[PDB]
């Protein structure tokens, strides 16, 4: 039994750490932009030994073209944004959530938050200062999931590594049942 | 563009080439309407077409230069006395200003093309025109073919429509196999190579496997087929990182369920160096290359110029390395004449025959082809027949007596010999006569073969060997370009039954008869006796074979041999050739109008010592250095007297096992074909809808006794049809060790240039004890031993290298070892007994994030042998082996 997942964000937001992390349990040093990237992981839920295929995207303009490259039937779609960028909160579920509708349908969501452990960084709220912004609050990741008609929200942290496998324990079940 | 024959696999004169480019004005000749046309030749952009039309069918019509079999001058088909009368043209010479091309689809369709053109003309269109098709004839014989097939594809698309554009994405990756998806367009030919490579290297999970296994994590930053056709090959340059990683990202995006999808993780990247790629050829290829060709290979392989500079060989590099035409199973491919090998009599080797040339298809009821001749002379077939029965006008007519089948005219069948006997090959080919002709004729019979053949025909003993007291007959090298013709010589002082020839031969036919003197059989249980080429249909020498196996072997070992398929064969069948072969018999005349198995172990057999027809055989037979000589039975069902070598294949997975068939359940069937003693048969779990890239993974293993003469058959079938799809007979003798790939043939035995298997076939052998001898110890004879050498690589050699390879004996001891080691070190003073080798045995395996086991250690006590220890290695259990010399 193998299951299948595509993961999508708002770039320079942990996409590629997330799965770094998870498949190698060490948090990159050096950032380089992803193209398109294949990762395949083995997790345990609910006494289900199940292998996981991890499928990684892009959201620059150069690389918006072969998007549909990992688009085709999935078991699972899930959805990443950066939690210190409101920006990746509202327009990265609204432009993605038609797409994945359109691209195929059937396909439960599952809304991540990245760049938690940063959220209560003090050089955050000065950077965000000069942009009259705040970090993404808890209580708005749940609702957008809820607007965009995701599974359910959950968040994570690349450094701290807290929270990571419980997104694999929840994305794995869903995959299987329904 | 896309030349279709490439600039560096052609070999044309600038100016000859230019000429059949630019055009020429040339007279279309049509024999079968017998009316001959003026028109305007030209060759296209692309080096395939060749294309006629009026000048500023009979004057429009189109040739494609990869069907030519044969390019000839003055073909005696053009009438140019018709030409001249019919173009009012002054007297012209046939044999300066015809051209013929011979080209076909088929075995048995072999057409004619005629252009006659002024003397200046012909040559250069002549001359143009024969490399062009000899470039197609070696094109036809590279072992990988990948990128001739993209040609191909790539300009299918291009004019399939008329609209001169390449094809769509959506197309591009259905045709490679990929998912059957619309965002990209029309794609250049560098797009869509560069497109197949990342689904050849993408769609490989055993290629990962074999990767993971022998990997480090050394981080990511710090005459032969040409190079240029090579797909694979870094020096293939003839665009940027990005591209390149859409182009991985769209192959293993599409690939289904067998694929290494492209993970990329920075400072995470491990790699095979110098040494780790060592220690795979060691194991498992058995290939033993210096430091300095270990390390070529890396700058040849890695497509990455990060990697290629730090010595490093990243997954494209290691997939890159596998796939390319020096890992390919079959040492056959690229095999050259060997002129050694020619030098013993013409007894010993095996040498190709047909039986019915003429024939093209069933022998009661077809058509008599003059060109078939040819057409199976340029397969390399060294003997023919001729039934030449009578002339109603009084020309000898070839056809089967008393049938149907067409008559060909005696003296076309002849010529038809000469313009293409020695075209591909230049060992002597034997002709036999049916001769059924009454006496008048055969003088007219002798003139034609005189009077065409001349000096290649043999009159009379050309060697002062021939006159010896127990005369041999020559060696195929010494009758290089000759014929020779085989029927009943002077003595000098409803199925049809018309095997009985002319009870009365002519004296002037007969003394061309020299080296084959055709005799009835006088047999076992009852001039020298090297000439008598006696000729037994397949139920008579199977017969005899039985009854009198051991009796044939010493026969057919000092005189030639025929056989024939039996005359119940109407259908036009061929006889299983194995059971002939054994037991010395040298012309096993096969139909070559039919394509079964029987044909392709003809096929495959002949395609060794460079295709010249003539293959020696096995040392058992007709050497008395030999222990096995005159103890050889092949027919006998046990022989527990002798320890044979065990074999073990494993069919690890295929890739385009079901070509033009994208849905199936592929299962490969692995039958060995030797004796009735070590032939065996094995079946893989089939796997169901994949032939892109299926994967079993089955071990086999097999004893062969006899292994000089076995051919291991790999048949993909589909279980739903249950009919075969591709098929690849070779060698046991000529089966690469280690992990190799193996071609795979259609049905007809062409080529498929895509589809391929993905093998490991390791040669293991028992430990002998004294009580019974190795297989390969007996039937081996001692002087050939004396040819084998082997190489060794032995670690920290003084000297900057890390390693070197000695070549040494196979009986090379412990002891000899050292002292090779230490006579390369004359500057320094070095005492042997100070060294001493040490055998190590790393434990590496799959899981690399538990701390390495300590690697093994052992002393190579001395008068050890040195080759008995290289063969201990397994790498199945998890270690690579070294031979490291320490203080
Ligand atoms: N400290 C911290 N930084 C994070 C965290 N999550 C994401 N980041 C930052 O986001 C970057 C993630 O870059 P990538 O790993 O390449 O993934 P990406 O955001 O999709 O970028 P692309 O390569 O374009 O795909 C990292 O370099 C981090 O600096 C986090 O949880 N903690
Ligand atoms: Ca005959
Ligand atoms: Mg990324």
């Amino acid at each position: 039994i193998r299951k299948k997942l595509v993961i999508v964000g708002d770039g320079a937001c942990g996409k590629t750490c997330l799965l770094i992390v998870f498949s190698k349990d060490q948090f990159p040093e050096v950032y380089v932009p992803t193209v398109f990237e294949n990762y395949v992981a083995d997790i345990e839920v609910d006494g289900k030994q199940v292998e996981l295929a991890l499928w990684d995207t892009a959201g620059q303009e150069d690389y918006d073209r072969l998007r549909p490259l990992s688009y085709p039937d999935t078991d699972v779609i899930l959805m990443c944004f950066s939690i210190d960028s409101p920006d990746s909160l509202e327009n990265i579920p609204e432009k993605w959530t038609p797409e994945v509708k359109h691209f195929c349908p059937n396909v439960p969501i599952i809304l991540v938050g990245n760049k938690k452990d940063l959220r209560n960084d003090e050089h955050t709220r000065r950077e965000l200062a000069k942009m009259k912004q705040e970090p993404v609050k808890p209580e708005e990741g749940r609702d957008m999931a809820n607007r965009i008609g995701a599974f359910g929200y959950m968040e994570c942290s690349a450094k701290t590594k807290d929270g990571v496998r419980e997104v694999f324990e929840m994305a794995t079940r869903a995959a299987l049942q329904a | 563009g896309t030349e279709l024959i490439p600039w560096y696999v052609l070999s044309i004169q600038a100016d000859v080439h230019q000429f059949l480019l630019q055009g020429a004005t040339v007279i279309h000749y049509d024999q079968d309407t017998h009316l001959s046309a003026r028109c305007f030749l030209q060759l296209q952009p692309d080096n395939s077409t060749l294309t006629w039309m009026k000048p500023p069918g009979l004057v429009e019509g189109i040739l494609d230069l990869f069907s030519v079999k044969a390019v000839y001058m003055g073909h005696p088909g053009i009438d140019i006395h018709t030409v001249c009368v019919q173009n009012k043209l002054s007297s012209m010479l046939l044999s300066e200003t015809g051209v013929t091309l011979l080209y076909g689809l088929q075995t048995t369709d072999n057409r004619l093309l005629h252009f006659v053109a002024p003397k200046h003309t012909a040559k250069m269109l002549f001359s143009g025109l024969l490399e062009l098709t000899t470039a197609v004839r070696k094109i036809r014989k590279f072992p990988d073919q990948r990128q001739q097939w993209l040609r191909k594809q790539y300009v299918s698309f291009y004019q399939e429509d008329g609209r001169y554009e390449g094809p769509t994405l959506a197309h591009a990756v259905e045709l490679f196999g990929g998912r059957r998806w619309v965002s990209d367009s029309n794609m250049s030919f560098i797009e869509f190579v560069e497109l197949f490579k990342s689904f050849s290297i993408r769609s490989r999970k055993d290629l990962k496997d074999i990767f993971d296994i022998y990997s480090v994590p050394c981080n990511r930053s710090a005459d032969l087929q040409p190079d240029l056709d090579l797909l694979t090959r870094n020096v293939s340059d003839l665009l940027s990182d990005n591209q390149r990683q859409i182009s991985d990202a769209i192959a293993a995006a599409s690939i289904v369920t067998n694929g290494t999808g492209i993970e990329s993780t920075s400072l995470g990247i491990f790699g095979v160096g110098i040494l780790q790629l060592n220690d795979f050829l060691v194991n498992c290829q058995g290939e033993h290359c210096t430091y300095d060709e270990i390390l070529s290979i890396i700058q040849k392989f890695e497509p990455n110029i990060s990697m290629c500079h730090q010595g490093l060989l990243s997954f494209e590099g290691f997939a890159r390395f596998l796939m390319d035409k020096d890992n390919f199973a079959s040492k056959n491919d690229e095999s050259r004449e060997n002129k050694k090998d020619l030098q013993l009599p013409l007894s010993y080797y095996y040498i190709e025959s047909s039986h019915n040339t003429y024939l093209t298809g069933h022998q009661l009821k077809g058509e008599s082809s003059v060109e078939l001749y040819s057409q199976v002379l340029l397969q390399g077939c060294r003997s023919i027949e001729l039934d030449c029965w009578d002339g109603d006008d009084g020309m000898p007519i070839i056809y089967h007596g008393h049938t149907l089948t067409t008559k060909i005219p005696f003296k076309e069948v002849v010529e038809a010999i000469d313009r293409s006997a020695f075209i591909t090959s230049d060992l002597p080919i034997i002709i036999s006569i049916e001769n059924h002709c009454s006496l008048p004729q055969q003088r007219k019979m002798a003139e034609i073969f005189k009077s065409v053949f001349g000096e290649k025909l043999v009159a009379k003993f050309l060697f002062e060997t021939d006159f010896s007291d127990d005369p041999m007959l020559p060696s195929p090298d010494q009758l290089r370009r000759k014929v020779l013709l085989k029927n009943k010589k002077l003595k000098a002082h409803y199925l049809p039954q018309n095997k009985k020839e002319s009870r009365q031969i002519a004296p002037e036919l007969s003394d061309l008869v020299i080296y084959c003197q055709a005799v009835k059989f006088p047999g076992l249980s009852t001039t020298p006796k090297c000439y008598h080429i006696s000729s037994l249909n397949e139920n008579a020498a199977k017969r005899l074979c039985r009854r009198y196996s051991q009796k044939l072997i010493q026969h057919t070992a000092c005189q030639l041999l025929r056989t024939y398929p039996a005359a119940t064969r109407i259908d036009s069948s061929n006889p299983n050739p194995l059971m002939f072969w054994l037991h010395g018999i040298q012309l096993v005349a096969l139909n070559y109008q039919t394509d079964d198995l029987p044909l392709h172990l003809n096929a495959a057999m002949f395609e060794a010592n460079g295709g010249c027809g003539y293959v020696l055989k096995p040392p058992v037979l007709w050497d008395k250095s030999c222990p096995m000589y005159q103890k050889f039975s092949p027919l006998e069902r046990d022989l527990d007297a002798m320890d044979p070598a065990t074999y073990s294949l494993t069919i690890i997975s295929g890739q385009n096992v079901c070509p033009s068939n994208s849905t199936g359940s592929p299962c490969i069937e692995v039958d060995v074909l030797g004796m009735p003693l070590d032939s065996c048969h094995f079946r893989t779990k089939p796997i169901h809808r994949n032939t892109l890239n299926p994967m079993w993974n089955e071990q086999f293993l097999f004893r062969v006794h006899f292994e000089d003469l076995v051919f291991l058959r790999f048949a993909v079938v589909e279980n739903n049809s249950s009919a075969i799809t591709a098929q690849r007979i070779i060698p046991l003798k000529a089966l690469k060790r280690g992990y190799r790939h193996l071609q795979l043939r259609n049905l007809h035995n062409e080529i498929l240039e895509i589809s391929s298997l993905f093998i490991n076939s390791r040669r293991m052998e028992d430990n002998p004890s004294g009580s019974t001898r190795p297989a390969s110890l007996m039937f081996n004879t001692e002087e050939r031993k004396c040819s084998q050498t082997h190489k060794v690589t032995v670690h920290g050699v003084p000297g900057p290298e890390p390693f070197a390879v000695f070549t040494i004996n196979e009986g090379t001891k412990a002891k000899q070892l050292l002292q090779q080691i230490l006579a390369v070190d004359q500057d320094t003073k070095l005492t042997a007994a100070d060294y001493f080798l040490m055998e190590e045995k790393h434990f590496i395996s799959k899981e690399k994030n538990e701390c390495r086991k300590q690697p093994f250690q052992r002393a190579v006590g001395p008068e050890e042998d040195i080759v008995q220890i290289l063969n201990s290695w397994f790498p199945e259990e998890g270690y690579v082996g070294r031979i490291v010399l320490k203080p």
